[PDB]
RNA sequence: AGAGGUGAAAUUCUUAGAUUUUCUGGAGACGAACAACUGCGAAAGCAUUUGUCUAAAAUACUUCCAUUAAUCAAGAACGAAAGUUAAGGGAGUGAAGACGAUCAGAUACCGUCGUAAUCUUAACCAUAAACUAUGCCGACUAGGUGUUGGAUGAAAGUGCUUCCUUCAGUACCUUAUGAGAAAUCAAAGUCUUUGGGUUCU
RNA sequence: AUCCGACUGUUUAAUUAAAACAUAGCAUUGUGAAAAGCCACAACUGGUAUUAACACAAUGUGAUUUCUGCCCAGUGCUUUG
């Protein structure tokens, strides 16, 4: 029956808003904390609404709240996805999609998986119907995807990683590097999975949030 | 025995005896959950 | 008899090809025989789709599409008329 | 394959080329100075290749440790018994030793 | 709650359509806290139109009733199709529930297709020579 | 010449047990009787001496194997694991 | 407070909380979209990533040998699905079987359950519209449009693409003082102007 | 040629030696341990056990071949609160 109160939601400071919604939980009752019954919770946000710009309305983030202060939730990053309806409309018939996934530990160790993607380019002079690519342009391809992903990944740090992922720098990078082998259309980050996470530390989570 | 006599050569009885019998009587299928070909 | 020069179907070089399933009477197929169409659509049609216009944060909304791609066998095909019977030059007309 | 190259290499010494195999011959050549090279297999017992190889360092000469068995070695010559061990005493027309 | 002026509350509406039922779910934007649960066949007796455009406005305005009394106001949109190994395009009550809700006076925040389709292909029923009509 | 068409090892089992029962038994004691490489010694002259007991002729080296054959390969399989890590 | 399922319904599950949403673990099979009148293999067949073995073309060649070849009774190797034996595994589908419907009847088509089987390892069986319903090797005879893999020669390049020529696979279109009973065929043509070699029926 | 038991084996000392019992093969049931399964003891304590699921304990059928159909209403056994 209703008689719930409403908690705050708040985001990192690597995003613009910082306060994206609210969410209802039951009263405390004996040894029911009300607070073991909010952490823990998932929150799955467009990142239009997190930076408030039309340009980015795919790529999904995730978000999970671990500290409570009195009437508020903190939620730190966990995950990445695409918005189905943007990988379907880039897939048409004539051209081949190369694709691949790699482990990466970070300088917090972090554990992560990333998915990428990728598709082949016209070369306009051709004046042909198809741009199939061979096997072993495949391999080399997929090759610099894992090597390059591992580079960028295992350097630097977690927010530093995901400040990186924001304007999609490892598909610029990724693109640039295989130009040799074959031309490369939009290259792009599919996915991120939060493997196993080090340890949770407040002062840690409390500094994300200023 | 439980299952001694009779002109027969049969058990008369059910052969699935429950935990509680006590020592002379326990004899047959120890409480036995289910019986027959296992199919699974 | 013999009433076609590829028996049916687009498989030359080959022994064997796997099946798909009919999206429509479950039965099996094989896939270079299945005739295949790709539909993109709309969640809604045009009449509703502007009442979600003007009932929409961010003053600029587009529906997203659906993305299907369903494969059918030849008896429940040409039943919903994806497919007609022909003449006997007209068979031959493709593309 | 490395393999591949020191079985054809053995075949030239074989050939031409002046050798015998056995542990008693070995010890007898390290002895007097007069191998270029030894040749264990890898299944050689422990101790007899620890005494090998106190001889070829007091006599400078060179061990390379073969990669097949008692079979493999003795296959890779053209006899139908296993060696386990052979030295070389006059390279022939191969290059074995560079 | 205690909404400040002029800021929104926002929940996500659950659609399923499936060619014999249409389910109309709305929760806070985490996945827990449910709060209405109509499912269309509430509003018929007939054992078939429980998958009728009719039952899905009525369910959708009862829909719009309960949250405005509870004090929600925009709603984000996840559609559903029933799409596991059975068909993967939505049935007819969908449309009818979308329009109702837009119509119902609740702002709409965003759209998304969340069909469950496989990569992975067990097997599907009525084996080989399928469904005979 | 040729003693025996088809039940060679087992024809000393006379006519008694009936047939299948005496293939399962000369599948069985093909491998409880034969010869296995000595992989110490490199020859191939490794017998059964028990259930579980293994004796090489030459160097008299006794390893723990199987109940009919020196190998099994569950044990295979567990080694070689261990072994790629 | 209903859910499933159907032309319409029943059987079935459910306040001891079904169906529905969110998270965490385990299990077995499968490998969508890309994917084609495209690739490889003697046929049966072969589609997630990486490594290690292992063979096979095709092209290039002023390398070596010098007739070592073609087809093959007897004989040998492999051989989809189902089926048999033993030990595992056992989610989904589901010969048998049991129910609920329609029907004059319905041991069926539709629906709810569901045993063997389907998967792995070690052995058997030797069959399919196992079909291109067209045996294998060699010679000759016509134009065009493509496409998969090499090589030669020339131009737009941020030693890469486009074009030309040529070899080897592989399709399609037009037309045959060529052929057929015709359908049709680039071989199913070069057959009363009848004989290049050879096995099977 | 027919019946029974597959075979070697065992039995009513002193009226029954068999088609009876045993047997390999097949199937079912219980149990992850010193607070467990089955069994002994008045109590203290013991057996299996110098054991550990390819193990110990409790039943039925009775070599190989080919098979093992339908019924959970009754009586038993067993699962949830
Ligand atoms: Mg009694
Ligand atoms: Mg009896
Ligand atoms: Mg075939
Ligand atoms: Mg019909
Ligand atoms: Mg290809
Ligand atoms: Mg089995
Ligand atoms: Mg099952
Ligand atoms: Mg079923
Ligand atoms: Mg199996
Ligand atoms: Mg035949
Ligand atoms: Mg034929
Ligand atoms: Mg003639
Ligand atoms: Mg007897
Ligand atoms: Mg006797
Ligand atoms: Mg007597
Ligand atoms: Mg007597
Ligand atoms: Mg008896
Ligand atoms: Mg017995
Ligand atoms: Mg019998
Ligand atoms: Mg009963
Ligand atoms: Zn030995």
């Amino acid at each position: 029956f209703t008689k719930k109160e409403w908690y705050d939601l708040k985001a990192p400071k690597m995003f613009l808003v910082r306060n994206f919604g609210k969410t209802l939980v039951t009263k405390t009752i004996g040894k029911k904390l009300a607070t073991d019954s909010l952490k823990g919770r998932i929150y799955e946000v467009n990142l239009a609404d997190l930076n408030n710009d039309e340009d980015q309305a795919h790529k999904k983030i995730k978000l999970s709240c671990d500290h409570i202060i009195n009437r508020d939730c903190y939620t730190d990053f966990c995950g990445l996805s695409i918005t189905r309806d943007k990988l379907c409309s880039l897939i048409r018939k004539g051209y081949t999609l190369i694709e691949g996934h790699t482990d990466v530990k970070t300088l917090d160790n972090y554990h992560l998986r990333m998915f990428c993607i990728a598709f082949t380019k016209k070369r306009q002079n051709q004046t042909k119907s198809t741009c199939y690519a061979q096997t072993s342009q495949i391999k080399k391809i997929r090759k610099k995807m894992v090597d390059i992903m591992t580079a960028e990944a295992s350097k630097v740090l977690l927010k530093d990683l995901v400040k990186k992922f924001i304007p999609e720098s490892i598909g610029k990078e990724i693109e640039k590097q295989c130009k040799k082998i074959y031309p490369l259309q939009n290259v792009l980050i599919r996915k991120v999975k939060i493997l196993k996470r080090p340890k949770l530390d407040i002062s840690k989570l409390m500094e994300l949030h200023t | 025995h439980p299952h001694g006599g009779g002109n027969h050569q049969h058990i008369g009885h059910p052969s699935t005896v429950s935990r509680s019998a006590p020592a002379g009587q326990k004899v047959g299928l120890i409480a036995a959950r289910r019986t027959g070909l296992l199919r699974g | 008899p013999k009433k076609r020069r590829n028996g049916g179907r687009s498989k030359h070089n080959r022994g064997h090809v796997n099946p798909l399933r009919c999206s429509n009477c479950g039965r099996c197929v094989p896939k270079d025989k299945a005739i295949k169409r790709f539909n993109i659509r709309n969640i809604v049609d045009t009449s509703a789709q502007r009442d979600i216009k003007e009932a929409s944060v961010y003053s600029t909304f587009q529906l997203p599409k659906l993305y299907i791609k369903q494969c059918y066998c030849v008896s429940c095909a040409i039943h919903s008329r994806f497919v007609r019977v022909r003449s006997r030059e007209q068979r031959r007309v493709r593309k | 394959s490395a393999g591949d190259n020191i079985n054809a290499k053995l075949q030239l010494v074989m050939k031409s080329g002046k050798y015998q195999f056995g542990r008693k011959s070995c010890l007898k050549a390290l002895r007097t100075g007069k191998g270029k090279l030894v040749i264990v297999s890898s299944n050689c017992p422990s101790i007899q290749r620890s005494v090998i190889e106190y001889y070829a360092m007091l006599s400078k000469c060179g061990v390379h440790d073969y990669h097949g068995d008692n079979n493999d070695l003795g296959t890779a010559c053209g006899k139908l018994f296993r060696i386990s061990c052979l030295v070389i005493t006059d390279v022939g027309d191969s290059d074995i030793i560079k | 709650p205690q909404p400040k002026e002029g800021e929104l509350v926002f929940g996500v509406a659950h659609i399923f359509a499936s060619f014999n039922d249409t389910f109309i779910h709305v929760t806070d934007l985490s996945g827990r806290e449910t709060l209405v649960r109509i499912t269309g066949g509430m509003k018929v007796k007939a054992d078939r139109d429980e998958s009728s455009p009719y039952a899905a406005m009525m369910a959708a305005q009862d829909v719009a009733a309960r949250l405005k009394e509870l004090g929600v106001t925009a709603i984000h949109i996840k559609l559903r199709a029933s799409g596991g190994t059975k068909s993967k395009t939505p049935g007819p009550g969908a449309q009818s529930a979308l329009r109702a809700l837009a119509r119902s006076g609740l702002k709409i925040g965003r759209i998304e297709d969340v069909t469950p389709i496989p990569t992975d292909s067990t097997r599907k029923k009525s084996g080989r020579r399928g469904r005979r009509l | 010449s040729r003693r025996t068409k088809k039940v060679g090892l087992t024809g000393k089992y006379g006519t008694r047990y009936g047939s299948s029962l005496r293939k399962q038994i000369k599948k069985i004691e093909l491998m409880q009787h034969a010869k296995y490489l000595c992989t110490f010694c490199g020859k191939t002259a490794t017998k059964r001496t028990c259930v579980g007991i293994w004796k090489c002729k030459k160097c008299k080296r006794k390893v723990c194997g199987g109940a009919w054959s020196l190998t099994t390969p569950a044990a295979v399989a567990a080694k070689s694991t261990i072994i790629r890590l």
